């Protein structure tokens, strides 16, 4: 509480809880739309999942 | 329900190597496959136990039983969807082309959760695996889902 910790967290509940990174992003989710979600995640590791 | 297929029966009659008309609980899960139902093997081997039947006794087997558990496993064929089996193979090798590296794919039929024989897994891939080495899973699934 008195490091910002918990400061940091409701800040960020005000919020976008689960935030996924990138990769985790694309092999997990590329199947949804197989085709046009692969190519983007491959294309660029973030442009992809974009 | 009949639409009452009779030809079940008559594929029984195919499968019953002494006559009888009895089928062994060993060849249920195999015989379903052939009636056109993919049920896992842990869950012909659940659903059996579920009914305190154990397969590691002889066993015969009466149409009687066999039909509502082919009707049993009828409702699951909902979970083969052909989007989730080529998209698990493209995210199993990089660039945008669907080519699993020969050997990456028999080993993880082998030894993958499943056990599938490395006898079954060269017949799975003869035909579709060229002298490159490179299976193209677009044709290669394509094929698989055409039995």
């Amino acid at each position: 509480r008195c490091n910002g910790v918990l400061e940091g967290i409701r800040i960020c509940r005000k919020g976008f809880p689960s935030r996924v990174l990138y990769a985790d992003f694309k092999q997990r989710y590329r199947v949804l739309n197989a085709s046009a979600i692969p190519e983007g995640q491959f294309m660029d590791s973030k442009k992809a999942s974009e | 329900s009949k639409a009452a297929a009779d030809d079940f029966k008559e594929a029984f009659l195919l499968f019953d190597r002494t006559g009888d008309a009895k089928i062994t609980a060993s060849q249920v899960g195999d015989i379903a496959r052939a009636l056109g139902q993919n049920p896992t093997n842990a869950e012909i081997n659940k659903i059996l136990g579920n009914p305190s039947k154990e397969e590691m006794n002889a066993a015969a087997i009466t149409f009687e039983e066999f039909l509502p558990m082919l009707q049993a496993a009828a409702n699951n064929k909902d979970q083969g969807t052909f989007e989730d089996f080529v998209e698990g193979l493209r995210v199993f090798d990089k660039e945008g082309n669907g080519t699993v590296m020969g050997a990456e794919l028999r080993h993880v039929l082998a030894t993958l959760g499943e056990k599938m024989t490395e006898e079954e897994v060269e017949e799975l891939m003869k035909g579709q695996e060229d002298s490159n080495g490179c299976i193209n899973y677009e044709a290669f699934v394509k094929h698989i889902m055409s039995v």
